[PDB]
RNA sequence: GCCAGAACCAGCCCUACUGCAUUAUCCUGUCGGGGGUCAAAAUCCGGCGGGCAAGAAGUGCAAGAAGGGUCUUGGU
RNA sequence: UUAGGGAUAUGUGGCGUCAAAACUUAUGGGCUCAUUCUCGAUACGUAAAGGGUGUUGGUGGAUAUCCACCGGCCCCGAAAAUGGAUGACGCUUAAGCCCAAUUAGUGAUUGCCCAUUAUUCCUUUGGUAAGGGCGGAAACAAAGGAGAAAGUGUAGCCCUUCCGAUGU
RNA sequence: AUCGAAUCGCCACCUACAAGACUGGAGCUUGCUCCCUCGAAGGCGCCAAGUAUAUUCAUGAUCACAAGACA
């Protein structure tokens, strides 16, 4: 179903069935360049294992 | 043809803390180590390299085993082996990554407008030579069409 | 699996463009059988869609007589009470590799069944796989870096033809007919491959010279 | 000194004149020029200019900006307080063009200044094979 | 690999007793990973040769010995080792290395492979750089040829840990995955 | 009295920036006696002349009053 | 070695896939080839005498070649009753065996992965628990707020601090 | 036609083929010398159809699935 996203009243064109869970990279994990992330207030669903996660360039340090 | 490990053979270091630096074999320890020195470079003092980390080049100064560290600087000056290496294409690929690994975002933009220039010119030269000879797929099919339609 | 009329009318009601998923196609000529299988078993389980090609060219270390006996010790196993419920012994090189991948997966969950149905594993290069992009390779598993060249090795298409697998000669005539066909296609366009590179050397000095000494700093001349 | 409006804690790379990358928001991936920083450790204020990439005078903060090595050396007008951006008006449409044309005035008198005007029109995206963690900016 | 053993010169002595008002001071060369191992190999040898304990014991010095110029030399690592059958076998074992402490390290890596002897079942005696014309075995003497010239065949050129990949493109230096 | 973002305090947890001692079985200089070579440089041993091998050593001790964390604590 | 939870760091054991970690690390050294219960491989933990002109080191004799000995890995010795097990796949420029490192003769520290452990931060609960406050300081209407009990045990008189916590 | 969705690199230049004790070509001293194609890039794509004073972009207001998606 189309549940309620942000800018529901301000921007009714981004109203979608699309949801999103958010997190932060906390620390590296091993020598091979994997990251150890924690999602905000919850955990990532186990359905997401093997599925696409986007990591961003913000918050910026450079 | 492969280039032998001998005293005088210039090797390039593969993946040490050097990764790109050339050096001259001044002594062979055993079946897997040599002594490597290039007096022209600061980081290339007389050290011990494993032969899994070296790559023998086509150049070889006429110097003896366990040289005197001042007749080595004489040997690669008369041979001009560092300058013959400095105009090869593989050495240009070494100094090209050193620009890419030091590029700012503005000189990555300059490389993109340089490559889009050359690409735009090579596809309009390819245009105005495919009208004369029917080479491409647009021009083979139209040449075998207008001859019978 | 051809798409049904419910899956065909929706590609007409919605004007569906012809879609291909992001599929990585490995050419397994001269690869270590279990080193390639472990690289593939990890990538499939990280969500990669992988088509595997040329499984009759995989290598297993040791004498051909040695690896053929190890398959016959495997074929000795069967459920004695009812062998229709037994271990099923697949003889194709394309099916030996699917098993070797599968025994490196969590086979008895749904995440390991979603990853074993992401692998296809042909043998030879079939006509649907040929013109779909350049094949890739696994350079940490390629027998010229992984086997000591004095030691014998065993081509999987030759071990498997003597334990079963009655389609060895069919694959050998489908791949003789391909390399003859793909070398006729490659003598063609040699006046197209030379046409572009004599236009990419001619694009220099027809382009402005302040974009060439930035094209020579980064070594792209 | 922390309660003073001139108290900043902003990075030494996000100076006025430094060409930025927007990374977020509406105009993501565009290249905008950093004009100044608002008082009481406020957000950055970037113009594009709109002549080049379509980015108006807008607020953004430091953590949503990659500041690069390339500066244009603006010394332009700073009459953009913390209150044109409060609850296009003809004031903000005039404050745009008065700072807009002062940018192109300062873009072109820069050495290699036409190369930088084209640099402000390009779009930063992440290609499918490039590593932003190994780059100088 | 800049070897795992270091040349310690452990100087020590029994103790000023009233039986023995001035005792004998002993010098000892040991190749040890650190000086705590090196002091204990010293008191091992004070016990089994001089009836001196470490309790009634002074270590006057335990300092490392710096190596040399790095030059390819020939070392006679006159070495002994204990196995349970045929105990205390002593061999001579000429080697070919750039330093003296690296030559003993090579001896500990092929007393471990050729004979399966560990660190504490090995005693090392009289490591000396010998000239070329004294080398007896032809598997070390073959490097004194002034015109060696061998090729590096059958190599394992791996990528440089920053650009290593998983799927490259079969004739191409690309990286389709990783 | 809901969800996010940044900022700044404090606390705590990370990691950058290093000094004091030590070299000698060692460094360098030449005359030997030794080597090998087409001839000779080296490996090697010995005389007495000098010494600092000086981000010099992977050898002993290190006290060098931050840039990043804190959906790893509390606050405004 | 065990209250209810986080963060960091470990231990035993590990780092080819299953399965977290060397996206199969080194810019370390050797040794090993084994053809129908199929070389080998995580202690406790469940094949020998003997043999080998397989290979790789040693020791002592002799005239580039012989002779006697000793060791490492590998083979032979080594034959059972459902199909079968280094845990599985597999591995042989090991993913095996013995040594050794930690990003590598570069310039000194701690490669990283996992606990009901450790350190530390919260909350609970109990102490051979340890301290403080409890004579309402003044002042304050509506159109800054409430509490303050001399107390074993409560919705605990209120705060601060410290240690312990499993169990038939 | 429900249907809003997750996906985010395109090519009639890759999409032929062997080889690693070699694989640019030759010499003969067989480990060195010599030749140009110099032996370590498949091309594109990343905001003017192309490196040149060209002309829209806000108010979607400071992050939010990219509110776009025929390349
Ligand atoms: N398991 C039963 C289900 O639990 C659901 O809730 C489940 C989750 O959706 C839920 O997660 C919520 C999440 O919705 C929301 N985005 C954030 C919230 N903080 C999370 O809750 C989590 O964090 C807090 C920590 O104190 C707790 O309240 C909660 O117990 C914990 N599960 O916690 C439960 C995870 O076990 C719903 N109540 C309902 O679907 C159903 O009752
Ligand atoms: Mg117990
Ligand atoms: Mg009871």
């Amino acid at each position: 179903k189309v549940k309620r996203c942000v800018r529901w009243s301000k921007a009714p064109a981004r109203r979608s069935t699309t949801r999103a869970l958010w997190g932060r990279v906390t620390r590296p994990h091993g020598n091979a360049g994997m990251m150890r992330v924690k999602f905000n207030g919850a955990s990532v669903p186990a359905s997401a294992i093997g599925r696409r996660i986007r990591v961003y360039l913000y918050p910026s340090q450079i | 043809k492969s280039h032998y490990i001998c005293a005088g053979r210039l090797v390039r270091i593969l993946r040490g803390p050097r990764q790109d630096r050339v050096g001259v074999i001044v002594d062979i320890v055993d079946a897997n180590r040599v002594l490597v020195e290039n007096p022209e470079d600061a980081k290339m003092w007389r050290h011990v390299q494993n032969l899994k980390n070296v790559e023998p080049l086509k150049y070889c100064v006429s110097v003896s085993r366990n040289c005197s560290a001042k007749a080595l600087k004489d040997a690669l000056a008369s041979s001009k082996a560092l300058e013959k290496y400095a105009k090869t294409r593989t050495a240009a690929r070494v100094e090209a990554k050193k620009a890419c690994a030091a590029s700012t975002d503005f000189e990555r933009y300059q490389l993109r407008v340089a490559r889009r220039s050359r690409a735009h010119w090579a596809r309009k030269v390819f245009d105005e030579k495919d009208a004369k000879t029917p080479v491409s797929w647009h021009k083979v099919a139209l040449k075998k069409m207008q001859k019978k339609a | 699996a051809f798409p049904s009329r419910k899956d065909a009318s929706r590609a007409q009601r919605k004007s569906a463009k012809k879609h291909r998923p992001e599929i990585i196609v490995i050419d397994l000529k001269d690869h270590v059988l279990g080193r390639a299988a472990a690289v593939v078993a990890k990538q499939l389980l990280l969500g990669k869609k992988i088509t595997v090609v040329r499984c009759e060219q995989l290598n297993i270390a040791g004498t051909e007589i040695r690896n053929k006996i190890k398959y016959l010790q495997y074929l000795r196993k069967r459920k004695l009470t009812n062998p229709t419920k037994g271990p099923f012994h697949h003889r194709a090189p394309s099916d030996v590799f699917v098993r070797t991948v599968r025994s490196m997966l969590p086979r008895y969950t749904k995440r390991g069944m979603k990853a074993l149905n992401s692998l296809v594993a042909y043998e030879g290069i079939p006509p649907n796989v040929v013109r779909t992009g350049g094949r890739v390779v696994i350079p940490r598993a390629q027998r010229h870096v992984c086997y000591r060249s004095e030691r014998p090795y065993t081509v999987l298409g030759n071990m498997c033809k003597h334990v079963g697998w009655k389609y060895s000669d069919v694959v050998a005539n489908l791949e003789k007919a391909r390399v003859e066909k793909a070398s006729r296609h490659h003598e063609k366009q040699a006046k197209l491959r030379e046409a572009w590179k004599a236009a990419r050397k001619e694009a220099l000095a027809k382009m402005p010279k302040h974009n060439v000494e930035v094209l020579k700093k980064f070594g792209y001349a | 000194s922390r309660k003073s409006p001139e108290y900043t804690t902003l990075r030494k790379s996000c100076a006025p004149g430094v060409i930025a990358i927007i990374l977020a928001g509406r105009f993501r991936g565009r290249r905008a020029v950093i004009l100044k920083q608002l008082p009481h450790n406020g957000p950055l204020v970037v113009s594009g200019p709109m002549k080049y990439n379509g980015v108006p005078i807008r607020r953004i903060d430091s953590r949503y900006v990659i500041a690069t090595s390339t500066k244009v050396d603006i010394s332009s007008v700073d009459t953009a307080p913390i209150t044109p951006e409060v609850f296009v008006s003809d004031a903000r449409a005039q404050l745009q063009k008065k700072i807009d044309a002062a940018l192109i005035a300062a873009i072109k008198k820069d050495a290699q200044g036409k190369e930088k005007a084209g640099y402000l029109r390009s779009v930063f995206t992440v290609k499918p094979g490039d590593a932003p963690h190994r780059w100088n900016w | 690999v800049k070897p795992h053993l270091r040349h310690y010169q452990v100087v020590g002595r029994e103790s000023p007793s009233e039986k023995n008002p001035e005792p004998t001071v002993y010098k000892f060369e040991v190749f040890a990973p650190n000086f705590v191992v090196a002091k204990s190999r010293f008191w091992r040898m004070m016990r089994v040769k001089n009836k001196v304990k470490a309790t009634h014991g002074d270590v006057l010095s335990c300092k490392v010995v710096k190596d040399a110029k790095l030059v390819a030399r020939n070392y006679l690592v006159d070495i002994a080792y204990y196995s349970q059958r045929c105990g205390y076998t002593r061999m001579v074992k000429e080697f070919r290395d750039v330093s003296k402490t690296g030559a003993v390290s090579q001896a500990y890596h092929d007393l471990a492979s050729r004979h399966r002897a560990r660190y504490h079942n090995i005693e090392v005696l009289n490591v000396k750089s010998i000239p070329d014309h004294e080398v007896k075995h032809l598997s070390i003497a073959q490097y004194h040829a002034p015109n060696l010239s061998f090729p590096l065949l059958q190599r394992r050129i791996k990528a440089a840990r920053k650009d290593r990949a998983i799927f490259v493109k079969k004739n191409t230096k690309r990286a389709v995955v990783a």
